């Protein structure tokens, strides 16, 4: 009885701002769906975040590093704003090796094949003596939510990062008139989503669709 | 001069937007004074005082 | 810094003392977290010296109600700075403005 | 719930909760739904919701 | 660990009355209560099937604001006391109920002549009251099967608003629940009441069937 929507198109605008759309729906079950999978999107949604910072010669954040234009815990603030999507396990180590002056940025991390770095041009820090060197390797792990490091439970060195483990960004919802072959009471629901560029739209979609399926299992046999 | 400014931004005049609840996606029945204030964390935490 | 302010913000930022202020004109020779070392201008040397300023910065030190004081630079390598022009910013401090 | 000073209450509500009664209990001469009939407060919640 | 959440362990249904029912689901995800309450709530309120009175044919009124003598109700009161009358139409989707009645007495929902395909929850539910001995009142209604609330304004032919959903009224809650350790949990509490075509659970469980099959398209 009801028309069941479907996705219909996915406006990838820029690499990090999607729009997706969900066409046809029936009155009211537009907002209902936006809704619902805009708080499941911003709330629930998996990605890979730094947990885990060893900087050779470093022992706490609250320290500097000579030749390095940043302070540690400025540098552990920038790498928590480092975005990656790891494929096929849980966490990861990756490796920066730096030498001479210039920025220190994502790039220059070491390649990984199960880890891509969505936007390389990410500053890290930087380094203003020829001789200068930096050296660390970051722990990357994937999980959802907000999880600080103080609420988390190691050698001195090992610098706790809090892990924002959610991809999504910003959310946004437009429910507005669709075009049917015989129908005029439908309308089609655009997602707009602004995420770290290390999340598919489409699979943060049915991602967040399946989440509340699964919520709703309770609900469909109540007892 | 301030309403200039927002215009110049593609601002309402007013410095009242449309919000809506998160809770339900329902739209505020009246617009909402939505801008930037200046907020600053005082020398009272709780932390010292519980 | 606070997008909306009244222009007192430098002036209080610089007086307090909290920030960095280049002595001399000159070029950033040198910078880092901890250190900035600028290579004054020739027109403000004085006849016998090398034109060599050192700014040593104060990192992470407890106030005197257990705040943290820490001095980080706002000037990049090579960047060249005037007489009165803030080297490093202060607590509180955005670029030489006062950010509370 | 009576001050003992005066006898009247004391939890009176006010600021927020009293702006929220006020402007749910206020009218409005156009308002949307105007001169519907009907069979208790339960329709009107579902008819404002 | 990433793509599994927390089921409701605890699903507690407490039946106030026939048509009232009292739901509480512990524990949720964090900000899960909220979702789950206003879709349920939003689909119960305006999509949820049903069947309810559309139009009556009165004879000797030509309009709402009219008179009838006999009558004790007003026009208007009959027309209200309709919108009340919860229907049970299973054979057709558009059915007519003669409604026949003389003499001194409440004329209820009982008195509505009997139709094979069709139900009447509450069989004691007032349509008016006659004052007169020879009182007499004659009324075709027409109900039809439709989704949620259509007002009468949206659409002699009086016309009365469409209550097609069964719910009467639903509410939600979200409390403060915790497992072990994690306090910030959701409790979901959901007051609900039918007009008794349909209990309030199942009608909770058609919501929540019609959600999950619009999602179809996009569960893995």
């Amino acid at each position: 009885e009801f028309l069941k929507p479907r996705l219909v198109d996915i406006e990838q605008v820029s690499s990090t701002h999607a729009k997706v759309t969900l066409e046809p729906l029936e009155r009211g079950f537009g907002h209902t769906l936006g809704n619902a999978l805009r708080r499941i999107l911003l709330s629930s949604m998996p990605g890979c975040a730094v947990t885990e910072v060893e900087i050779d010669g470093v022992l706490h954040e609250y320290s500097t590093k000579e030749g390095v234009q940043e302070d540690i815990l400025e540098i552990l603030l920038n790498l928590k704003g480092l975005a990656v999507r790891v494929q096929g396990k849980d966490e990861v180590i990756l490796t920066l090796n730096k030498s001479g002056i210039g920025p220190v940025t994502a790039a220059d991390i070491t390649h990984d094949g199960d880890v891509e770095i969505v936007k390389p041009q990410h500053v890290i820090c930087h380094l203003t003596d020829e001789n200068a060197s930096i050296s660390m390797r970051i722990k990357v792990q994937r999980g959802r939510g907000y999880v600080p490091a103080s609420t988390r439970i190691r050698p001195i060195g090992r610098l706790l990062v809090d892990a924002c483990y959610s991809p999504v960004e910003r959310i946004a919802y437009n429910v507005e008139a669709a075009r049917v072959e015989q129908r005029t009471d439908l309308d089609k629901l655009v997602i707009e989503m602004e995420t770290n560029g290390t999340i598919d739209p489409e699979e943060a979609i049915r991602r967040a669709a399946t989440i509340l399926a699964e919520q709703l299992e309770a609900f469909v046999d109540l007892r | 001069e301030i309403k200039e400014l927002l215009k110049l931004g593609d601002l309402p005049t007013s410095g009242q937007i449309r919000l809506y609840d998160g809770r339900t996606g329902e739209q505020f029945e009246r617009p909402v004074t939505v801008g930037y204030m200046y907020m600053l964390k005082l020398n009272h935490l709780v932390d010292d005082k519980m | 810094k606070p997008l909306v302010g009244t222009g007192m913000e430098r002036a209080v930022a610089v007086d307090s003392g909290v920030t960095a202020v280049a002595k001399r004109g000159g070029v950033v020779q040198y910078v880092d977290a901890s250190r900035i070392v600028i290579k004054v201008n020739e027109d403000e040397m004085y006849p016998g010296e090398a034109g060599i300023d050192i700014y040593n910065l104060t990192k992470y030190t407890r106030s005197n109600q257990n705040t943290c004081i820490n001095q980080m630079p706002c000037v990049s390598l090579g960047e060249p700075v005037e007489r009165g022009d803030v080297l490093a910013d202060g607590p509180s401090t955005d670029l030489g403005e006062l950010a509370l | 719930i009576l001050s003992p000073a005066n006898g009247e209450p004391i939890i009176v509500p006010s600021q927020d909760v009293v702006l929220g009664l006020y402007y749910m209990t206020r009218d409005c001469v156009n308002a949307k739904g105007e001169g519907m009939v009907l069979t208790g407060p339960k329709e009107a919640e579902r008819l404002y919701r």
